[PDB]
DNA sequence: TTTTTTTTTTTTTTTTTTTTTTTTTT
DNA sequence: AAAAAAAAAAAAAAAAAAAAAAAAAA
């Protein structure tokens, strides 16, 4: 049989890149195949610039421009040094191998697309739009002779269902009629995305251009719509095999149900004068084939010690050492602004939040902590939203009327490529264990102030329509930023008054907090100073104790604590409770405050990093729901 | 023969569903109705499919579900706990009690 | 069919840029055909550049462009001065607010015409990214479509979630825009609020507010219908020096400030203090940084906050 | 304010017929 | 040379009924 010459100097390069490089000497992907025997892994990472200094890119440049030629000798020279040097990886419980490449020089636009190109290694940019399922694709095939039994096994299939032709045994004459071993046969996982031209790269006037991408293996549902991703792979082309005699009657040759372009009927060059096509016109298109993508647009405390590096773990337990750190904390939270030190407070206890518990009967007793802060206008209201979405993860930032149908809750909109009824998703849905920072909160629709009756304190969202009917779920804590009445605060009326809220609505907010400010002389100074040292020097005009990934990693830490009530905390719990019922006197005050001032103390004692309750707590929570009220 | 999407509760807040054909044997005809909520058991199987291999243009296989076991959830939080296809069925020595 | 600027044109920018008084030239370039209301082609000729831009990693993005509304009776020129500033900009969009679809300025997920697929179309205020976005007839915008323009002048971002699609794009472009009175004149003694009929806090997050006042004086009148008919009588304006300069200053240019806009600034913003909000500095500053970048500089001085606070105190005395 | 009003949005193809003209198959 | 079998060839679409929203008013 004729052989490649080529090919074995690929070949023995490979493997003696794979033995040799060894730079960091390390033996890197040496480790790497030890890394795969101990962990079982089926795929292999190969750098292309620790390959371009090997033979000055005369690899490099070979790999690249006929990867398609080249794959099956790269992929021997791996089993003989898979062989060498870790047989364990040979077998399976063989493992089809795969080679992922990455950090190529220069990318491509997927208008740079041409055919002069088909067959060689390129990396792309895009924006997926849609993903289909994981289906299983045939890889080596098995079949038995329906009169001998003989089996055959491990026949190639290019882009349809191929059988084999020869029999085994020559004694037997046999063209066709096999049966498929489906269970000996191997398959691999398939999918299909769609991606199309990022908002840059369009013209000003365009219709985006499209592109089909394939993920095999263990690349699948690595990207997902709407995200910004980088393949890496090769391009190749597809002929369209219902004209090349699939064997079932089902693809009726090329039935369709809406019409083709006129204008390219004849105009498409199709390739005539094949046996298998008979008097067909076979027909290509440019696909892409992906082996490597990347994205360029637990309260269990014994393992979160195991991830961290030891120098993070002591500078953690020297940070909760210090009996200061709470008054630290709440000094870290937004130093971007100037006042309001009970506003950072409120979001540092919102952060930490409070234990979820459920009772033997079945009913959850809620443990996410909602804020409204009122105030009139340029008072920084919108400043603390703003950092908190940019910090708290899972969080949505939203405004009071909504352009979108599913305004804040949900609603049912038809399927675009099915027959079912589906459900979109609003920002309290899309905010599920995390923030939703709502801002303009008193131009709301009735419609979704009666919705948010029961996402508040039942923490689920229940629609029967003729449609579809579920019960979804929103256990989202709320930060509100609201308007007073009139455009001014008036320092006589009451919070009530001045406001719109119903007693429903007010009385499931754990924390109001009124933020006023006043026109003296002085204190203006000091504020158009503050704001104006910034715009000179970005970095150096705020100093906080701790940065944005201290602070991160310490409520990271502090949520993993659960506190219990001890006996003492009981009694003084109660008798708040009293005497804040005494005080009101019932109109605003309900068991509900009672569930939020234990909120508050739990919340407090995981900020001290503490399992343990103390009335000091519960007397700050009593204060802090005072000044409230 | 029956279809399942996946339940809203466990989609992705924002993401399509995903769904798959069940096949329902003699004995569990007409347990399950449009509209409910299940649980099914069963043996997940592959199929050649003309069709499927004519338009994705891969050697790609057709996937289906042979139901074995059947339970209900529609409505039941207490999935918690508890054990057998119908929490709310007694046995002998439960009636006598 | 029916960039790469050379070495001169590099010498001939700078000794254009050496002039006396660039102000004013480009000041009665922008809109030749516009008789007085030299002032709104000052804020436009000033918003065209936009204050610097900056995204520090603690504070996160502030924001470095200017946003005007003109306003006033009916039968003034505003619509041709939209018109005249859409041509200037390198990339921008003019579309007026009547109708249309509500993210009509935004991503709409669309079914593909000529194939059963899927596309993701942007929208007017994506595709002025990085320029000025022109509005037209913005009294008739519906309440439902306001919002969206709402988290635009705010965070400068629009998330789309549907079909299984959830990203967010980037707006980042400035808004001018021209509205309307319900009647036939601006009344004075009433105020702003009832004759526009637009929401306060829309109003207030206008960098710029001007009013344009048509009142039956002879003078006024005479001199107006003198040059429109010269004009309509058939007997130190740069044609695409603009662009380029425009280009240059946008692409370059980056300034900063010294404490010499520190103490101008501060005193001046106590001094309007003695019912300024805190925007009224944000909004110095942007005018001041911007003035900075013509007359090309790289470092704010004395002069150019003193334009910035005469400006925005001129706007003020309307 | 809670009533009436209003646009509007997929809903569609699963089936047919006996000739007439092609490939296999004794 | 003369049989038995097997597909192509569809195309098409307006006109009406039911249900949920997003603007109007006694
Ligand atoms: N430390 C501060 N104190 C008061 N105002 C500030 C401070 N820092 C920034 N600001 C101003 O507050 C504004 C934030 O918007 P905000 O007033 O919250 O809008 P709204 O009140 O409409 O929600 C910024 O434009 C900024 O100019
Ligand atoms: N100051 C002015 N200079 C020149 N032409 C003017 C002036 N004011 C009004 N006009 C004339 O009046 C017309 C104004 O129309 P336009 O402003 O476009 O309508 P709209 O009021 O809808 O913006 C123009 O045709 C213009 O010739
Ligand atoms: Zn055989």
């Amino acid at each position: 049989k004729v052989d490649d010459v080529t090919g074995e100097k690929v070949r023995e390069a490979f493997e003696q890149f794979l033995e040799d490089f060894s730079v960091q000497v390390e033996k890197v992907y040496r480790a790497q195949i030890e890394f795969m025997k101990i962990y079982d892994l089926n795929t292999i990472y190969i750098d292309y610039q620790h390959l371009s200094m090997r033979e000055n890119g005369a690899l490099a440049m070979a790999i690249s421009e006929q990867y398609y030629r080249f794959l099956p000798f790269l992929q021997k020279g791996l089993r003989r040094v898979v062989r060498k040097y870790a047989p364990e990886l040979l077998n399976t419980s063989e493992r089809v191998f795969q080679i992922s490449f990455f950090n190529l020089p220069t990318v491509h636009r997927i208008r740079d697309i041409r055919s002069e190109k088909i067959g060689s290694l390129l990396s792309i940019s895009g924006t997926v739009t849609r993903t289909s399922e994981v289906r299983p694709e045939l890889y080596k095939a098995s079949f038995t002779c329906d009169m001998c039994r003989a089996i055959v096994d491990n026949v190639e299939q290019s882009f349809k269902y191929t059988e084999p032709t020869f029999c085994p045994n020559p004694s037997c004459e046999n063209r066709a009629f096999w049966t498929l071993n489906v269970t000996r046969s191997r398959f691999l996982d398939w999918q299909k995305v769609r991606i199309q031209e990022n908002a840059n790269e369009i013209p000003t006037g365009s219709m985006p251009r499209t592109l089909d991408v394939i993920l095999r293996g263990d690349s699948v549902e690595r990207a997902k719509p709407g995200d910004r991703c980088k393949f890496t792979g090769v391009e190749i082309v597809v002929p369209d095999v219902t004209q090349l005699g699939l064997p079932g009657v089902k693809p009726s040759s090329t039935l369709d149900t809406r019409g083709i372009s006129k204008t390219t009927e004849g105009l498409n060059s199709g390739v005539t004068g094949l046996r298998s096509l008979g008097v067909r016109d076979l027909t290509y298109k440019i696909s892409f084939l992906a082996c490597h993508v990347i994205s360029i647009g637990e309260r269990d405390q014994e393992v979160f010690l195991n991830s961290l590096s030891s120098d993070e773990i002591n500078e953690l337990k020297e940070m909760v050492k210090d009996e200061h750190i709470y008054d630290k904390l709440v000094r870290s939270i937004a130093p971007a602004v100037f006042g309001h030190e009970a506003v950072k407070k409120g979001i540092l206890l919102q952060m930490l939040g409070g234990v979820h518990k459920s009772t033997v009967e079945g009913i959850k007793l809620r443990g996410d902590i909602n804020i409204c802060v009122v105030g009139d206008p340029s008072t920084s209201k919108s400043q603390f939203l703003k950092y908190v979405v940019g910090f708290a993860p899972r969080s949505v930032y939203t405004s009071g009327k909504a352009s979108s149908a599913a305004g804040l809750t949900a609603a049912v909109v038809r399927d675009e490529e099915g027959g079912d009824y589906t459900i979109e998703a609003g920002a309290l849905m899309l905010a599920d264990n995390g923030i939703c920072c709502i801002d303009e909160f008193d131009k709301m629709d009735i419609s979704d102030q009666v919705a948010i009756h029961e996402a508040m304190e039942q923490q689920t969202i229940s629609i029967a329509k003729a449609g579809i009917h579920a019960t979804l779920n929103a256990r989202t804590s709320i930060l509100a930023a609201a308007n007073p009445v009139g455009g001014r605060y008036n320092r006589k009326l009451s919070l009530r008054g001045n406001l719109n809220m119903t007693a429903p609505i007010m009385s499931r907010f754990d924390l109001f907090f009124v933020i006023l400010d006043d026109c003296n002389e002085k204190i203006d100074t000091e504020l158009a100073s503050h704001i104006v040292d910034l715009h000179m020097k970005r970095d150096e005009a705020i100093e906080p104790p701790f940065s944005a990934e201290q602070l991160r990693r310490y409520i990271k830490y502090a949520r993993t604590f659960k506190p219990i009530l001890t006996k003492e905390a009981r009694s003084y719990l109660v008798e708040k409770y009293k005497e804040l019922r005494k005080d009101d006197a019932s109109y605003r005050i309900t068991v509900r405050q009672l569930e939020s001032m234990i909120r508050l103390s739990e919340a407090i004692a995981r900020a001290n990093c503490v399992d343990e309750i103390t009335p000091s707590f519960i007397a700050e929570a009593y204060d802090l729901l005072r000044q409230s009220i | 023969r029956v279809t399942l999407q996946e339940a809203p509760g466990t989609v992705p807040p924002g993401r399509l569903p995903r769904h798959r054909e069940v096949i329902l044997l003699a004995d569990l005809v007409d347990v399950s109705k449009p509209g409910e909520e299940v649980e099914v058991t069963g043996i997940y199987k592959n199929n050649y499919d003309g069709n499927l291999n004519a338009k994705n243009g891969f050697p790609v296989f057709a996937t289906i579900i042979e139901a074995n076991s059947i339970k209900r959830r529609e409505g039941n939080t207490a999935n918690e706990g508890e054990e057998g296809l119908d929490v709310f069925s007694w046995t002998e020595e439960e009636e006598r009690e | 069919k029916v960039r790469q600027i050379t070495d001169q044109d590099l010498a001939k920018i700078r000794e254009v840029a050496a002039r006396e008084d660039l102000y004013s030239l480009l000041a009665r370039s922008i809109a030749p055909s516009i008789y007085e209301l030299e002032d709104v082609k000052k804020g436009i000729l000033l918003q065209l550049f936009g204050g610097t831009n900056k995204t520090f990693t603690k504070g996160g993005r502030y924001r470095g462009d200017i946003n005007i509304l003109l306003c006033g009776d009916p039968s003034t020129s505003k619509s041709q001065i939209l018109q005249y500033v859409h041509k200037i900009t390198p990339r921008g969009v003019y579309t007026s607010g009547k109708g249309s679809s509500a993210v009509g300025l935004t991503a709409y997920i669309t079914r593909d015409v000529d194939t059963k697929q899927l596309v993701l179309e942007s929208g007017a205020l994506v595709l002025s990214d990085g320029g000025v976005c022109c509005i037209d007839e913005f009294d008739k915008m519906s309440d439902s479509t306001r919002s969206v323009l709402h988290e635009v002048m705010e965070q400068q971002t629009i998330s789309i979630a549907k079909a299984g699609i959830i990203t967010t794009l980037n707006a980042r472009s400035s808004i001018l825009a021209s509205a309307n009175p319900i009647g036939s004149r601006y009344n004075p003694n009433l105020p702003v609020t009832e004759n526009i009929d637009l929401p306060p806090p829309l109003l207030s997050r206008f960098d710029l507010v001007y009013l344009v006042l048509d009142k039956v004086d002879e003078k006024n009148d005479r001199e107006l219908a003198k040059h429109l008919t010269n004009l309509y009588l058939e007997d130190v304006l740069p044609v695409e020096f603009l662009t380029m300069y425009i280009s240059y200053a946008k692409e370059h240019i980056h300034p900063i400030i010294t404490e010499a806009a520190k103490t101008e600034l501060v005193r001046a913003y106590v001094g309007m203090r003695k019912t300024a909000t805190t925007r009224q500095l944000e909004s110095m500053i942007r005018l001041a940084e911007a003035h900075a970048k013509m007359k090309l500089k790289n470092v704010v001085e004395l002069e150019d906050v003193q334009e910035a606070v005469r400006l925005i105190r001129s706007a003020i005395k309307d």
